[PDB]
RNA sequence: AAGGGUGCUUGACUGUGAGACAUACAGGUCGAACAGGUGAGAAAUCAGGUCAUAGUGAUCCGGUGGUCCAGUAUGGAAUGG
RNA sequence: AAAUCCAGGUACGGGUGAAGACACCCGUUAGGCGCAACGGGACGGAAAGACCCCGUGAAGCUUUACUGUAGCUUAAUAUUG
RNA sequence: UUGUGGUAGACGAGCGUUGUAUUGGAGUUGAAGUCAAAGCGUGAGCAUUGGUGGAUCCAAUACAAGUGAGAAUGCCGGCA
RNA sequence: UUCUCGCAGUCAGACAGUGGGGGAUAAGCUUCAUUGUCAAGAGGGGAAGAGCCCAGAUCAUUAAAUAAGGUCCCCAAAAUA
RNA sequence: AGGGGUGAAAUUCCAAUCGAAAUCCGUGAUAGCUGGUUCUCGUCGAAAUAGCUUUAAGGCUAGCGUGAGAUCACAAAUAAG
RNA sequence: GUGUAGUGGCGAGCGAAAGCGGAACAGGCCAAACUUAUCAUUAGAUAGGGGUUGUAGGGCUUGCAAUGUGGACUUGAAAACGAUAGAAGAAGCUGUUGGAAAGCAGCGCGCAAAAGGGUGAUAGCCCCGUAUUUGAAAUUGUUUUCAUACCUAGCGAGAUCCCUGAGUAGCUCGGAAAACGUUAUUUUGAGUGAAUCUGCCCAGACCAUUGGGUAAGCCUAAAUACUAAUUAGUGACCGAUAGCGAAACAGUACCGUGAGGGAAAGGUGAAAAGAACCCAGAGAUGGGAGUGAAAUAGAUUCUGAAACCAUAUGCCUACAACGUGUCAGAGCACAUUAAUGUGUGAUGGCGUGCGUUUUGAAGUAUGAGCCGGCGAGUUAUGAUAGCAAGCGUUAGUUAACCAGGAGAUGGGGAGCUGUAGCGAAAGCGAGUUUUAAAAGAGCGUUUGUUUGUUAUUAUAGACCCGAAACGGGUUGAGCUAGUC
RNA sequence: AGUUACUAAGGGCUUAUGGUGGAUGCCUUGGCACUAAUAGGCGAUGAAGGACGUGUUAACCUGCGAUAAGCUUC
């Protein structure tokens, strides 16, 4: 019983080739280089999901910090005032407010500024 | 069960076959379980049985047993044991009766020996070439008897 | 498989599978051992667990 | 005192050996206690070599002494155990 | 045609690193692509280092290494009185 | 509720290829092969449609293996 | 982590702290004892670094609080005295 | 004519090959030495140590892993005395 | 029987002979005695009769009973069963898709034929065949019957006489065969050398008793070993890198002085109907035409993958430090297995390949130019362990072989494991070994077997590839060295 | 003075097509391993194996042997 390989190697090879579509030259043509690039690309994608979670936080912090310095308050004290006033809002939504709703963002800063903590 | 649906009892037919050459996903790829570059990982094998890497093996270290009856064979005996003979159903135990009960082969001439201590209830009449003194005591403590063929 | 001719003549088996053996250092040079040592080495023994597996497949 | 002297002796015994130390194995070390027959001592007790730790070499092979085992048809012998 | 060739879109300085980096960190420089040159580097190419060591590897050679043997020589015995 | 990094290694559960045995089914109104596409799965893998192709193939339960290729200065053929 | 049975792999280790030997209180040296990491372990700090510090990655989330470390710009985050 | 030939002697020559031709056979010689060994997922997960070894790039046993079973406390760990 | 007794630098290893169960079965014939005839009968030679042995046989002399049964046997005659060519051999139309029906559907039919091949697709009834019934002038094989040659025949008595295989059996010195590494048995290179049924050899040195058998002469069917070839057939065997090296004109082309080494390469279409003719061209050829269902089936001839080379719609790219990707992200261009869609990616953050071997490799260590195919844990016989099934407490299970489809299986109990252990052993026995011991201690005072599957292991080449080598046979002095 | 598109010598990505190539799939006057029988040899009356020749027929292959792609008989 001589089992002969055909359509088994080609199908699993073409899957890797399909994944590595849009690469530079031989990186999409040859199966070997395509397989290496897909594995490396998967590693990159894994690492950059974690790094995206951190980098977008940093960007929101930067935007919020800037929005506060125009009014004379700093980020380091704004978050402290937020905690003492029990207000719980993401820096993402706060930055979205300062870019989309200047009046309501200014309302939040006014309350945290001076109103009695709790 | 039909021939289009036939099934074995669970955990009787199929067991995990360890395939040693088909990929790392099975945990038995590349090296195939031999280890790494040593004598046991080559095609030769696992040396010799009893080898100790040059140190004198255990058998070569210990003295040889002695055979007093050199070139001889121990005389085999057919032994009737008292603890189990009660379970067998027969009276007047001779060679012919054992042949009918097929305990002994008709094409055998081995001498019959009686052995045992366990008490028996019904009396039996043995025809034995040899019998122990206390086995005879047990047999004759009941209403049985024993004759010693010569 | 053939039983090793050296494994036999040196290792006798028992009812429960233990492998009986003889003590060594009982061939010559007697004055270099104490009578306590000699009378302890006269008695027979059994292979240890470190050798039981190696002798089982040897017999 | 485990050092020195004196008297009597040969336990520098036989068959063993519960329990432990240390060990890969093989081997090594300590040992209560039992039976036999002794030595010293009034007796209790002690003696299975020395104050303790080095003084030693497996298996195979052959030789020697004893022996309640075998003796290739039987009785021996040879040859073994 | 040829050896070569993991895929390449293939700078320099200091440092780092498997201890001498086109690719790492920090800086500097550099429009895209050829042609003719010369060899600095790519620990450049060709040859599973010939030197050294390892293998209870091989082969050649030597000798009062071991074990044997062709040949040479001596004796008994048969042909043989 | 306690967990789920992992080489050598141990254990367990599965996918896929070829053929055979039992059942059923599809196919010149177009099977295998083969190419493409913006599908489905936790993974081996599995579908749908269209082009080419011209005659065999599929599903289930078991059984037997020349049964799984990225590397061996691997062999052969082709092409840089 | 004790006992019994089946199947293994391992016998080239490295560095950091601490106590020493060899060296010369030299070595990213060599040989030991012990605590850890790497080997077989990613992430954050150390500019870049297998072994140092903080810790232990099941997958997704552009949610929140923190460890070592840090808050003029590169680069997220501070102010008073 | 190859454990041979030839050699005005260099280990020369014996069909571009000679420390002993070329070819076939034993033969798929042997290699403790390199290289390679092909699908997936889940649970767990080492060692680079001791002794012996004509042993040091190898081997055996012990130590460390894994699967099954037993031991519930007298077993094994973490703290205090 | 057993990997048993044994044999082994007692190491690696080697390993019977009895017995038991089966396949087949068959026993015959010479020498010598004694006698006949002939050889200058110096025969000690030739040709005949007689004889073939062991619970001894035969010859010598003397009688009874015999005319048969059987052969491994010669010629013939007759018959039967075959082999080498062959003859006969049943059963269907209509409609539909289609180039074409045999497919599909409707209504039927035959079968001792439903094995197979071809026929424009997939036919029990279209054709050739198959089942079944048959047939040989000639050659040849087996068996049977009849006759015919050759061989083949019992039980006594007395005599006490003769014959029974010689450089032979033994023995010594060196070797060997048997499982034995030389030793009772077998054999022999050298030397020596017996006896004659009250005899000789053997039963693991050897002697005696007992028992077994007749060496030094020959022939012997059957069961057993193998397949180059002929006929029929089969395959959980291969299907052009596979299967024999060879599907083709393969041991060919080719390589070498020679021995020797040794490839690759198959498929048009149902049918060549193989493209008349026209146009361009020197022509091949190409574009039309024509045949065909299909010509993108056109002889380059089934399908036609990737690497590789070119063309084009759309997007981006000439101040730019790049393991070439990933996460965000404008603008541009489209519209899908309708899905928070797809193609490109100005720009921002992060980012030193894959296997191998190492304490540690982005590696200035190693392996791969790319693509496709092939390419490395198997089989046979045993052991242990896990899991599961059958049968069970005088259990369990067969091996060879026979019948049966190249079957499941039935017969076959030869044997193997367990049932009692201890001891070196005779031996004893729920006990036994040690010992004066019963004390003490060691071992025991119970939990089976046959299969299936998996894992490991032993013998085989044993996961694959790789040596320099060694031994045996042949081919080479057309180059070269010497000599003639 | 400031912010600005068009460029593509050439290249990159996606998709479609053409060409070289013969992998995969289907098949086979071919191999392999056997079963049941037959048979187990040919040769001085010239063997096995070859050379040469023979056509109404180019060569090759096959058949045949001066009776030469065949002759006689049943
Ligand atoms: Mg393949
Ligand atoms: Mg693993
Ligand atoms: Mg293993
Ligand atoms: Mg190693
Ligand atoms: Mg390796
Ligand atoms: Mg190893
Ligand atoms: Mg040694
Ligand atoms: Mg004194
Ligand atoms: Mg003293
Ligand atoms: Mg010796
Ligand atoms: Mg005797
Ligand atoms: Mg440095
Ligand atoms: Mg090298
Ligand atoms: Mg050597
Ligand atoms: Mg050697
Ligand atoms: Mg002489
Ligand atoms: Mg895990
Ligand atoms: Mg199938
Ligand atoms: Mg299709
Ligand atoms: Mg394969
Ligand atoms: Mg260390
Ligand atoms: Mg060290
Ligand atoms: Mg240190
Ligand atoms: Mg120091
Ligand atoms: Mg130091
Ligand atoms: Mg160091
Ligand atoms: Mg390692
Ligand atoms: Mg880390
Ligand atoms: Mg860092
Ligand atoms: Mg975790
Ligand atoms: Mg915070
Ligand atoms: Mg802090
Ligand atoms: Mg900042
Ligand atoms: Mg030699
Ligand atoms: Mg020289
Ligand atoms: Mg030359
Ligand atoms: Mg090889
Ligand atoms: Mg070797
Ligand atoms: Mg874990
Ligand atoms: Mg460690
Ligand atoms: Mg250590
Ligand atoms: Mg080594
Ligand atoms: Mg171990
Ligand atoms: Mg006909
Ligand atoms: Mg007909
Ligand atoms: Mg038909
Ligand atoms: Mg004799
Ligand atoms: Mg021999
Ligand atoms: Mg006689
Ligand atoms: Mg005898
Ligand atoms: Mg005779
Ligand atoms: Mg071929
Ligand atoms: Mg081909
Ligand atoms: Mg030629
Ligand atoms: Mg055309
Ligand atoms: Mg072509
Ligand atoms: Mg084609
Ligand atoms: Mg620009
Ligand atoms: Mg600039
Ligand atoms: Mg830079
Ligand atoms: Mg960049
Ligand atoms: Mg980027
Ligand atoms: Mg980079
Ligand atoms: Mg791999
Ligand atoms: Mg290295
Ligand atoms: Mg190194
Ligand atoms: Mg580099
Ligand atoms: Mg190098
Ligand atoms: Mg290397
Ligand atoms: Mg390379
Ligand atoms: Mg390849
Ligand atoms: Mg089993
Ligand atoms: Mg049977
Ligand atoms: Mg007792
Ligand atoms: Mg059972
Ligand atoms: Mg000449
Ligand atoms: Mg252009
Ligand atoms: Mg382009």
């Amino acid at each position: 019983m001589r089992i002969k390989g055909g359509k088994q190697t080609r199908v699993r090879r073409k899957k890797w080739l399909k994944q590595a579509s849009g690469s530079f030259g031989t990186r999409h043509a040859s199966y070997k280089v395509a397989k290496q690039t897909v594995i490396q690309a998967a590693k990159y994608a894994y690492r950059d999901r974690r790094n995206k979670k951190r980098d977008f936080r940093s960007l929101w912090i930067l935007r919020l910090n800037a929005a506060l310095r125009e009014q004379g308050m700093t980020y380091s004290v704004f978050i402290n005032l937020l905690k003492k006033h029990n207000i719980e809002i993401n820096r993402k939504v706060l930055s979205e407010l300062a870019i989309k709703e200047p009046s309501k963002f200014n309302l939040i800063v006014q309350k945290v500024k001076s109103e009695q903590p709790k | 069960m039909e021939l289009n649906q036939l099934k074995s009892v669970p955990k009787a037919r199929n067991h995990k076959t360890k395939t040693l050459g088909r990929g790392h996903g099975s945990g038995l790829g590349k090296t195939s379980g031999r280890g790494q570059k040593g004598q046991k990982a080559r095609k030769s094998g696992l040396t010799r049985p009893g080898f100790e890497g040059g140190q004198t093996p255990l058998y070569r270290r210990l003295p040889k047993f002695g055979n007093a009856r050199k070139g001889f064979l121990k005389q085999e005996w057919v032994v009737l044991n008292l603890n189990k003979i009660a379970k067998l159903k027969l009276d007047k135990i001779n060679r012919a009766s054992l042949i009918e009960k097929q305990v002994i082969s008709a094409k055998s001439q081995l001498p019959i020996k009686l052995i045992g201590h366990t008490k028996l209830e019904k009396p039996l009449h043995f025809e034995v070439h040899k019998v122990s003194k206390q086995a005879l005591k047990a047999v004759e403590n009941a209403n049985g008897s024993v004759k010693l063929l010569e | 498989m053939k039983v090793k001719s050296a494994a036999k003549k040196r290792f006798k088996l028992t009812k429960s599978g233990q492998i009986k053996r003889k003590h060594a250092y009982t061939s010559h040079l007697a004055p270099h051992k104490t009578t306590k040592q000699k009378r302890h080495l006269r008695k027979q023994g059994t292979v240890s667990a470190s050798d039981f597996k190696r002798i089982g497949n040897l017999i």
